């Protein structure tokens, strides 16, 4: 597919003076250009580029160059009509599910999220050419039940919940209030053994430990009750 | 910092009939290549560029282009030095991790995970430049009790689990198994009512809901039993700072009577002395009223 979200770039740090043609010729090295927004007061735009390798060269050769008095900030849009799918089939493709939630209507792009043994681990991401389509996806599937394959078990469609591993929390976005500088008077230190902040800090060692020990109770909990299930349901298919 | 294991690209579907220089020249128009793998048998290779952004424009050019009959696969290596870190303050900075776990060895990267809003979610990842580096930084914060702020919560160091969100599993390789086959069988739908599918559609909402509940139970546990370590702690915390009171109180007491007693010594030797010349004032006025007598006597 071409002029996906996925190959759509925010633009920030713009000088006031910028207009819709200085975006384009910024941008005119990396072939046809799409939709594009600019507020000038802000200094912020989208551009969406044809395609995704196109946007990701775009992307580094851009961002961090000056421009009337700023360093530009070139980051890809965070995806507007993508969500995560919980509870999918054991037996399950990229392709079943793009299948399944072009229903709803155009689906850029869908993805069964795997370990790096190469097995999924239950999750999902299916991505929206638009809003309006992932917003009848997810409320058709929390009233329906919507089904992939043969087994008769519901996928769950939760929103995206995104997050960054790229720029994180740096010390200049952190706020400086009273708690901040309490927190940020003792210094990353081992606790030594025998003092107070050691065995203060050995309960929460074992509360986290318990807390997993919980977790993993109800994961058999929840896998006894579905082995009953799976055989409850093998009988009643047998009543013709 | 240059040619880290996050400017390290994969590279599959290599033919078996490549050189190490034929691979290198792949790579010619992004600068200097650093370490260079190979594997002949399994056609895929590692190359390492000078930048993040270098191993990013080439994975970019280079993905899905010919190798004479194959098409490439380029994607970046998976960190093989990384570890997961959870039990963060919403305080501790990127800078903070990074300064932290630099005790341990030489950080290629930390980051604070964030939310859509900017605001801490207590994971962050660790890559370092070595596996030792890591090992040593899990082995010591696994046994031992590592803080990052005043408040004592200690910081619990796990090896990294590297999910693949890219590439996925696409149908040829889910073909594999014949249970794929078997269950498409039935196409995607909604689970029509008066169907005896629908019926156990609900019956695994129901358990769907069940996890969801039990899950969100545990979390309570937690938020419950932490708010009971809090006040069960902070109780310690007033007795020691009670039983210090206690110790120095008593230490400015005993000083005291220790300098009062000091302050009586000198008054007796004031007292005594005194004494001694008013001793002496009424000895020679004895001596001299009685001396008077003598010579009266003795005429």
């Amino acid at each position: 597919k071409t002029f996906t979200q996925r190959s759509r770039l925010f633009v920030g740090n713009l000088p006031p003076d910028i207009t819709e043609e200085e975006m384009r010729k910024l941008f005119e090295k990396y072939g046809k250009a799409g939709e594009v927004f600019i507020h000038k007061d802000k200094g912020f735009g989208f551009i969406r580029l044809e395609t995704r390798t196109l946007a990701e060269i775009a992307k580094v050769e851009l961002d961090n160059m000056p421009l009337r008095g700023k360093q530009l900030r070139v980051r890809f849009a965070c995806h507007s009509a993508s969500l995560t799918v919980r509870n999918l089939p054991q037996y399950v493709s990229n392709e079943l599910l793009e299948e399944a939630f072009s229903v709803f209507g155009q689906v850029e792009r869908a993805v069964v999220i795997v370990d790096d043994r190469g097995r999924p681990s239950g999750k999902g991401i299916v991505e929206f050419s638009g809003k309006p389509a992932a917003r009848k996806a997810l409320d058709r599937c929390s009233e329906g039940s919507f089904l992939l394959t043969t087994f008769p078990r519901p996928v769950t469609v939760e929103p995206m919940d995104q997050l960054d591993d790229e720029e994180g929390l740096p010390e200049k976005l952190v706020i400086k209030n009273q708690q901040f500088h309490k927190e940020r008077e003792q210094p990353p230190r081992f606790a030594q053994p025998g003092s107070f902040e050691y065995e203060y800090a050995m309960r929460w060692k074992a509360l986290i430990e318990m807390e997993k020990q919980q977790q993993d109770q109800v994961d058999r909990n929840i896998k006894e009750a579905r082995e009953k299930l799976e055989m409850e349901m093998e009988a009643a298919r047998h009543e013709h | 910092k240059t040619y880290t294991q996050r400017c390290r690209l994969f590279v599959g579907n290599l033919p078996a009939d490549i050189t190490e220089d034929e691979f290198k020249r792949l790579f010619a128009k992004y600068g200097e290549p650093g370490e260079v793998f190979i594997n002949k048998g399994k056609g895929f290779g590692f190359i390492k560029l000078e930048s993040r952004a270098l191993a990013e424009i080439a994975k970019a050019e280079l993905d899905d282009t010919p190798m004479r009959g194959r098409q490439l696969r380029v994607r970046f290596a998976t960190h093989a030095a990384a570890l997961s870190v959870r039990n963060l303050s919403p305080y501790v900075s990127n800078e903070l991790l990074e300064e932290a776990f630099s005790q341990f060895g030489p950080i290629e990267r930390a980051v604070v995970i964030v939310d859509d809003r900017g605001r801490s979610t207590g994971k962050g990842i660790v890559e370092f430049a070595s596996k030792p580096a890591a090992r040593k930084a899990f082995e010591r914060c696994s046994e031992g009790v590592f803080l990052l702020t005043t408040t004592p919560r200690p910081v619990i160091v796990e090896p990294l689990e590297q999910l693949d969100d890219e590439d996925g599993l696409p149908e040829k390789l889910a073909q594999k198994n014949p249970m794929y086959q078997k269950e498409r069988e039935t196409p995607p739908r909604f689970a029509q009512h008066g169907t005896f599918e629908y019926e156990y559609s609900q019956r695994w909402k129901s358990l769907d809901e069940m996890e969801k509940q039990q899950r969100e139970q545990v979390e309570k546990n937690m938020k419950d039993a932490k708010d009971k370590l809090e006040s069960e702690m902070e109780d310690a915390y007033h007795e020691h700072q009670a039983n210090l009171l206690r110790q120095d109180l008593m230490r400015r007491q005993e000083e005291l009577r220790r300098m009062e007693e000091l302050h009586n010594q000198e008054m007796q030797k004031r007292k005594e002395m005194q004494l001694r010349q008013e001793e002496e004032r009424r000895r020679r006025e004895e001596e001299m009223m009685i001396r008077q007598r003598e010579m009266e006597e003795q005429m």
